[PDB]
């Protein structure tokens, strides 16, 4: 059960973090929440004026 | 363990160091009453489950200190930690120097003392402060005498609001700045500096903001003091220690006093339809608008030049933008400084604080310059107690308070070396 | 492998971020493990 | 062995060249993604005339497709069979001519011309023992025939001794669609006569003439022109790719047609061509396409042979065929008259005959005949020249970046003694 | 990467940038609210928007373009129209004092506060180029933002930018019905400093545009929404072909070297051959040769100038739409060997084709139809001389009894600044009769 647990996550991590349609994924979803949380924000200080 | 211990003195102190902690506890994921539903930074954590800061917090006037107290954080801090006088240092060097001091310096120093013996791997001090006033001059002046000749070598860092050329609201102001300049010459490690007239001037442009309050100041003195420090707590490409300041900046052991700016300070209805890529930051750095203490840049010369970038950014979109700084001829680097620059980078992108108006930027940058610039200042901040002291306006209290009238003259050329240093080290 | 790695992250990280999405995070058709209502988008 | 670099350059040539590398690709079996799936042993052998040899058994081409303007190369990535190039080998440029010589020969084509020839040598380099080279033209353009001027003479100097093919298409001169053509053309020309070992003269006007009155096509398009001419891409190279029981590859038929050095300007044609019902009430002998490839409608230049004579005259042949019936029906070519034949050369014929005909067909033919009637075709662009010249239309353009008023009158003087090295064998 | 940055300046000019951009938000699958929306944003295979759109890090796209005028009103019913969000609102520059009709106030009293901030503006548009086609002026010959404020923007972007190419959009004052009785002292003090510092600057009445819409459009009481669907579909189709691809693509650069013969001859006039109200499209056949011989009529023209009194100097068709190119050469050797169609004698060759693939496009409302294909010609006649003979003499007389000089005089100008620029026309009076003359 320990060489299960240990091994897929260290397979997990390492191959995720050696791939690549994944780079553009994390990027494109960063980008995505934090103009998301921009408009939020913009729209809540607005209702506070 | 890069441990730090704040202490705030002075209403500037107190004043900024609400809008620091309301930013450093909404920074991790800490509740502001202390619970919670890497920070052993500025934490000490008590088994109930609660979050103590680092923090001693003095004045001599009550109100100030008493609103903190009854405020919104008080379960956040051991109240005994909120230190409070009787009688106000009234604006008075001597008073809050050799007089009033002489009852709270003894406890502040024993706190100051558990506080360090509840650390375990100490890196300095953050001492908030002015160049105002009697009690942030004269009682800074002894905590950092004190601490110097008791602690050892160790970075007291200090941070201290500057005096504008045409923005005061005393009228002795050149008195006790050009005397705390002249007695913490010494014993602090290094003393960034801030004008309250230029962070007016890049709120009505930048911000697009009319009319500032002075907590829509303090929120910009917090966002500069958590780019200063986001590296020991969050770990980066390139991490740069608090001790590596004093190897980095500083030339001449008189030099200690570099400047600060932060970027991206830009409003959300603008920054929604512009990217700031790392080029475009780190060359709107070196503006004479977007800077944060009024000294003409073009006038002086850079010595040295430490930035901080916070986010995401990869390392060659820095260093090609830094030659392309380098290489223009105008922007004058000293022909005894052929490496310039100094770069950190931190992973962690810049915080948002509830209620406040900088838009979430997801890459920043905090520059530490220091220049030549800063000569007109000191030109103009020694002409000032020139012309009040030609005449003997206002010594009369401070000399029934504890002076002789030859130390203001002793103070004024041991000032006045520093303006011939800097033309030493510059021509 | 790295292709089920792929589709092991999409799938848990890109659930709940539907009203938007950048250009290239997605190609040939990866909605139908999230089928329930990329779909009708 | 025996190779051959292809080169193509210009808007017009890109879209000649994408349409040339179909019937070379689907003539030796290559799918679209690059591998092998013919079907006869013989298909393989020489496909290193004009591709390379990837891994994992895939083929490339040897093509450069230079362009000034990258709105044209967008195209021929999403081509149908536009992917198997090398994405090396694609090369464009930011700043178009715009139909000016003087813009395609100094100013941005210098700072070009060497991101081309770099990729010259390369596909130069995996050659074992290279035999000549290809290039596409159309000669009313600033930035194909523009840039052709400087990339023949620079690619001379470097490899003198190979036999360096150039095609060119001449400009339609009965409407022309440009209006500062003659100052493009009549500057080409010039350097079209001292530099190129082997070239061939397309007037496309004649193939609206031959896709009008024969083919009966109803709607074409400039790709389906750019079949005819790839018809005859192919079919002067078939020796080198291919078996033969009368062979003749590119050198033996320019040292064997080509009198005196500064005349190799051919007019081309194509015997077997008919419309889809009318080729079946046509025959396919031999004696049929050689009542072809001479008729004065089937040609491809709009010079007609009846003011003057031919110099030599050629005929490739695809396909296995006797040779007593395509020689008796040679010999009855030269000998039915003797005003459009040259008395003082005494044969004038040249015979090739492959054994692999296009598929499609059972019989082809590629005509290549040097006449003397060619001269009308430059004294109608000598008069067209000299009727701008007079009055200095259009040449404050061209002066502007590096010429002056000599450069033409040179160009001319170079232009009209052309047609007397034409006139005086013709009379 | 190519780009364009259109830059406009006056009443006249935000009221063409209104029913321009509504244009090009049309084109491309864009919204009022800047983001395109769902279909196309999985695949994302277009990239034609790039020319005239920028694109942010969060999906939204913001043009480029900037607003320029002394009069407060007409910008702000852009930040409350329908467009509110699409511009960033850095690039709406805005006066507070007006111009009020004076060439001599808009150069120098006002314009002076406002020449640095657009050029601060304009230095952020042409930043982001890999490589710039070509500005886009669209002004007037009217009042003092669009005839005094544009002629200092040419004399400091040519000094800033240089050889970099900067078309010009222009209307033109009417022979005879105009709406301003100070206006030909700036139609003759604006082209004497647009004879050195610009490349190509097209010419329109407003008046011919009001014959053609009782005439081809069949509208009875055209207002001014009207007049600026005609030029933005004009400019839709000069820059057509650089973002969707073509048989014979021209560029922007390929026109300035391609009409001008020499080099203050550059006042080609245009027209838009196939404009056909809904119903008539129903009833008329458009085909490729007949919309080639309908540009060279006495009626649709732009300029009121009749070209039968003067001679071709050059042409220049852009086609769009479905067109095959067998069937446009067969047009052009009509209209070249017919006898009327006068062609100078230094031009044997005359004629420039360009073929694009995209048809035109329909704005809702518009009173335009969907036509299959259209062209769009541009020529520098020698007929324009024709015109000037009735504008500088409207000078003449005005400043013969010194009439209206004393506010010019007295906003910043010498009174010397009329006599070099009434001696300055009198040479391009000459300029196109020396050029028109056949050959000794």
């Amino acid at each position: 059960l320990k060489h299960e647990s240990l091994k897929d996550k260290k397979m997990r991590q390492q191959v995720r973090e050696n791939s690549i349609e994944l780079r553009e994924l994390e990027q494109k979803l960063k980008a995505a929440y934090m103009n998301k949380e921009r408009a939020a924000q913009i729209v809540e200080k607005d209702a506070m004026k | 363990m890069r441990e730090c211990i704040s202490i705030h003195v002075g209403q500037a102190g107190v004043q900024i160091g609400n809008a620091c902690w309301e930013l450093y506890c909404l920074e991790h994921g800490i509740q502001p009453d202390g619970q919670m539903p890497s920070f052993n930074t500025f934490f000490s954590e008590t088994g109930a489950g609660k979050h103590v800061p680092r923090a001693v917090f003095v004045d001599l006037e009550p109100t100030v200190i008493d609103e903190v107290r009854t405020g919104t954080y008080r379960q956040l801090f051991h109240p005994e930690q909120l230190i409070t006088g009787k009688e106000d240092a009234a604006n008075n060097y001597a008073r809050g120097h050799y007089t009033i001091g002489k009852e709270i310096i003894d406890l502040v120093l024993d706190r100051i003392r558990k506080l360090a013996d509840q650390c375990t791997g100490l890196q300095g001090f953050l001492v908030f402060h002015s160049f105002g006033g009697g009690t942030g001059s004269g009682f800074t002046s002894l905590l950092m005498e004190r601490l110097s000749v008791d602690y050892g070598k160790k970075s007291k860092l200090e941070f201290s609001i500057y005096p504008a050329p045409q923005v005061s609201t005393a009228v002795v102001e050149p008195y006790n700045s050009i005397l705390t300049t002249h007695t913490t010459l010494e014993h602090s490690d290094c003393a960034f500096m801030v004008d309250n007239e230029a962070i007016y001037d890049i709120c009505r442009r930048n911000l697009d903001i009319e009319r500032p309050t002075y907590t829509n100041l303090n929120r910009l003195i917090g966002q500069i003091v958590s780019s200063i420090t986001a590296s020991l707590r969050f770990d980066g490409a390139l991490n740069v220690d608090l001790t590596e300041f004093q190897t980095n900046l500083v030339p001449y052991p008189r030099i200690h006093f570099p400047l600060a700016t932060y970027a991206p300070v830009i409003s959300a209805e603008k920054a929604y339809h512009e990217q700031l890529s790392v080029a475009e930051i780190t060359n709107a750095c070196f503006e004479p608008a977007n800077q944060m203490v009024k000294c003409d840049p073009r006038h002086g010369k850079y010595m040295a030049c430490c930035l901080l970038y916070r986010g995401d950014v990869v390392p060659k979109d820095v260093n090609a933008a830094i030659a392309t700084i380098k290489t223009k001829r105008t922007i004058q680097f000293v022909d005894w400084c052929p490496t310039g620059f100094k770069v950190g980078i931190n992973y962690q992108p810049p915080t948002v604080v509830p209620g406040g108006d900088l838009a979430k930027v997801q890459r920043a940058v905090c520059m530490l310059s220091n220049t030549t610039a800063i000569a007109e200042a000191w030109a103009r901040l020694d002409h000032k107690f020139d012309l009040m002291y030609a005449k003997r306006a206002f010594v009369h209290w401070y000399v029934g308070e504890g002076m002789e009238e030859g130390e203001f003259s002793e103070a004024r050329e041991d000032m006045a070396a520093l303006e011939k240093d800097y033309e030493e080290v510059g021509v | 492998i790295i292709e089920e790695e792929r589709l092991r992250l999409l799938k848990e990280h890109a659930a709940k971020l539907l009203g938007y999405l950048p250009k290239g995070v997605f190609k040939r058709e990866d909605d139908v493990d999230m089928l329930g209502e990329e779909f009708r988008k | 062995m025996r190779e051959i670099v292809h080169l193509q350059a210009g808007q017009c040539g890109n879209q000649i060249g994408a349409k040339f590398w179909e019937v070379i690709s689907d003539e030796h079996g290559i799918d679209p993604t690059g591998t092998y799936h013919g079907d006869s042993d013989l298909q393989l052998e020489r496909i290193n005339v004009y591709y390379n040899e990837a891994t994992g058994g895939k083929y490339v081409p040897r093509a450069v497709l230079v362009d000034l303007e990258p709105g044209t190369m967008d195209s021929v990535r999403s081509g149908p069979f536009g992917q198997i190039f090398r994405p090396d080998n694609f090369v464009f440029g930011q700043s178009g001519a715009g139909n000016n010589w003087a813009k395609g020969h100094y100013t941005e084509g210098a700072e070009l011309v060497d991101s081309v020839l770099d990729v010259v040598r390369k596909e130069a380099e995996s050659c074992d023992c290279l035999q000549g080279f290809q290039l596409t033209h159309s000669l009313g353009g600033g930035t194909g025939s523009g840039m052709g001027t400087l990339l023949i003479s620079k690619i001379r100097e470097e490899y003198p001794d190979r036999i360096m093919n150039t095609f060119s298409v001449v400009p339609s001169p009965k409407v022309s669609d440009t209006v500062v053509e003659p100052y493009n053309a009549t500057l080409s020309v010039h350097q079209l006569v001292e530099n190129t070992d082997e070239t061939y003269c397309i007037d496309n006007e004649a193939l609206y003439d031959i896709c009008f009155r024969t083919l009966k096509l109803t709607t074409p398009t400039y790709g389906d022109l750019n079949h005819l001419v790839s018809a005859t891409m192919s079919g002067v190279t078939t020796c080198l790719r291919f078996p033969g029981q009368l062979n003749a590859d590119l050198r033996k038929l320019a040292v064997n047609m080509v009198p005196f050095p500064r005349l190799h300007f051919f007019m081309p044609g194509f015997a077997p061509l008919t419309s889809r019902g009318s080729q079946q009430y046509r025959a396919l002998t031999v004696p049929e396409l050689t009542q072809q490839m001479f008729d004065a409608k089937n040609m491809m230049a709009a010079c007609d042979p009846r003011h003057g004579r031919y110099l030599t005259v050629a005929a490739v042949f695809r396909g296995r065929m006797s040779m007593k019936e395509v020689d008796e029906q040679m010999l009855n070519v030269q000998n039915k008259n003797s005003s459009y034949f040259v008395e003082w050369i005494p044969n004038n014929v040249k015979t090739a005959v492959c054994d692999i005909p296009p598929r499609g067909l059972k019989m082809s033919a590629t005509f290549i005949g040097n006449s003397t009637a060619i001269q009308e075709l430059f004294k109608r662009i000598s008069e067209q020249f000299t009727a701008m010249f007079r009055r200095k239309a259009f040449l404050h353009w061209y002066t502007g970046e590096g010429m002056d008023e000599m450069e033409f009158t040179e160009a001319e003087s170079n232009m009209n003694d052309l047609v007397s090295e034409y006139q005086q064998y013709q009379d």
